[PDB]
């Protein structure tokens, strides 16, 4: 998860992360989770 | 008194001001020595792109005079030369996001490309150093600017009125709502699920594409006069047929919720527009997850981007919302999208 | 407030190493000139290259007094490498203090050394009192920390907000009077052939709705008869009707109001009645209050008779007057009376 | 008179010839200051309206 957020930019691009969009929401929801609760601010 | 007094000469002085705020992290790490340069991003008003205007500063100001005051400057980055001239001021903040330090110039410097003018030897560094100062939250700096370029040359010699005669308003909008609330020998027979309504065909073609589309076609030979529309509740489509007669909802953020839907059914643009406004003056973390799963789903585009922002900045406390939960049960695709749009707002990290 | 925010967050790379001689008392052994350690890297593919070479022994003046300690570039292509080094010690018993630390950095390049000559003395470490010989180790610790200047960042954070497109409704019946779409009545006027929408017409225009709301719809909604106005007036005050604009009415105005009149159009009358009043010359004021007479213009023939008031002097002289008074004497009256009680009443 | 100010204004007690190209007036009449002073009502949306009857 850490990884993916790091790399996020490019992760978005590949067919894997478009198969787990929709065969598997809630590990996105983890990821978000990750990504705002976990980091943040950032100006705004 | 003598009021009126003829002319009504109104000179303006165009006064474009915009913000800039600098912060850096980690400020006091490293940053540089002796005289040196972090010249800043150039930035512009926003309205068209012509002026561009940038910070630029030293925390060891060049020469020996500003080794305790760091060197502050504001250069003209590049515009279409006239000689613009600015009076600017350069406040510092803190972490809750109040002013803490400000300074302003006097007078509007005048300035061209390639000449400088700026708080030069602004404020003495132990004072910003002072952590117990609290001007350093996170070990990071930050600035906030704000230019005030004016050039005024803009006069008009009033009006002179010279006549009395009171044209009275227009009133289009008015009796078209005589039209429908007295319903004036109407033309097709519409009915909302049980309701029986009498409007016409002209207006509602010109101002509903869809209808247009439902009315020149094949129930002019056979059923022009009845239509049922069994979609929309009735106290709501009044709204709509008030709107689609007079061009206004007074009653509209009562029921905006599914306004919207009416309106974007029927491809009434500026009904839209006005339904994603009434929304989007109320949103809340409680229901973001609705208000984004709605604008999505009846095709709004200015509300699906103003709560995808809301939602940004918020996504502290909607997780927690039953309404995110739900979202991300039914609608993985609109997670997907929330969380790219946090992804590019945090890229560089 | 924000229109612009450029974070350029300055690059800070860190990392640590450490340095354990088991043997510190009698590490001497070749009297301490210095000791060749063992390069160490990290960060992008081991790319920085640092190695700390250490002179415990005085081959200086100074040296023998104070212990030595120095950090020396191998290698490095780029030959600025400017560094924030924090040489301290990693507490093998209880100590974190006595670690001094330099702020300023120096212009590391390719095979040279910079760093301190001045660490400490010898003797009180070289002491077990002040526990600087666990177990005959000693553990070393730099913070190595190298920056460089490429960063920047654009930014907006636009403060936006859901704009409204204005009001169409007088496009939209314009573009529907222009297309003549569902029409359900066909006004005839002087050859031409215009075709309208009944309910419009009789919402706008009183007249209009009298004359079919009485139930002769197939008598007179189908070929309605205006007879008396012209083409291109006509078709103007259609064009009001609908689309509540007059474009052209500023070269119209007389022939307009009479047309506005007859249909009790309350607003074009007024329109008509502005564009009027503005353009009385010295010649023409009979004209103008034989029409404000006539066609019931209040505000015109009020107008009318204070601009003949007060330009008495030159209006009795020209021949409009003349016929006026010979064709219209209550006219003259009126006038009269308006400058009996007013614009006189000082003799 | 956006609030209530009839006065304050002075006036031309005498009647001076004005002959073309020249200017006439006057130029002591209120304080830069105490102008900018909102609590004198005189920066209407930093704004200032005159009345000059000739």
């Amino acid at each position: 998860v850490d990884f993916i957020n790091y790399h996020a930019s490019d992760v978005l691009e590949t067919s894997g992360w478009k198969s787990m969009v929709v065969s598997h929401p809630h590990l996105v929801a983890e990821a978000y989770r990750s990504l705002a609760s976990a980091q943040c601010p950032f100006l705004g | 008194s003598g009021p009126v007094a003829e002319s009504w000469c109104y000179t303006q002085i165009k006064v474009v001001k915009f913000s800039y705020m600098w912060t850096i992290n980690n400020f006091s790490f490293c940053r540089e020595k002796m005289g040196e340069v972090i010249k800043s991003s150039t930035f512009s008003s926003g309205a068209n792109d012509k002026l561009k205007w940038c910070l630029r500063v030293n925390p060891k100001g060049l020469d020996e005079e500003s080794k305790d005051y760091l060197s502050l400057y504001l250069l003209l980055v590049s515009c279409p030369k006239s000689e613009v001239r600015a009076k600017f001021k350069f406040s510092i903040l803190n972490a809750k996001g109040e002013e803490t330090k400000a300074m302003e110039s006097q007078r509007a410097y005048r300035f061209v490309q390639g000449k400088d003018w700026g708080f030069k030897k602004f404020i003495r560094r132990d004072f910003l150093l002072d952590e117990a100062n609290g001007l350093l939250p996170d070990d990071k700096l930050t600035l906030f600017c704000e230019v005030s370029v004016v050039q005024d040359s803009v006069n008009i010699s009033g009006q002179n009125t010279m006549n009395m005669v009171k044209v009275p308003e227009c009133r289009l909008a008015d009796e078209l709502g005589g039209l429908w609330e007295n319903s004036r020998f109407t033309d097709c027979c519409l009915c909302v699920a049980g309701q029986e309504f009498q409007a016409h065909k002209a207006i509602l073609a010109a101002r509903s594409p869809v209808f247009s589309a439902m009315f020149e076609h094949e129930m002019e030979e056979s059923k022009k006069n009845r239509v049922e529309i069994n979609d929309v509740e009735p106290e709501v489509f009044k709204e709509m047929m008030c709107f689609i007669y007079t061009g206004k909802a007074p009653n509209l953020d009562k029921m905006a919720d599914d306004l919207l839907a009416a309106a974007d059914k029927y491809a009434l643009e500026r009904l839209k527009v006005m339904c994603e406004d009434a929304l989007c003056s109320n949103l809340s973390v409680e229901n973001a997850a609705e208000i984004l799963i709605l604008a999505d789903l009846h095709s709004a585009d200015q509300l699906k981007t103003q709560a995808v922002d809301f939602i940004n900045y918020h996504a502290s406390d909607v997780l927690e919302t039953s309404g995110w939960k739900s979202m991300v049960v039914s609608h993985p695709h609109l997670v997907a999208e929330a969380y790219r749009s946090l992804a590019s707002a945090q890229c560089p990290f």
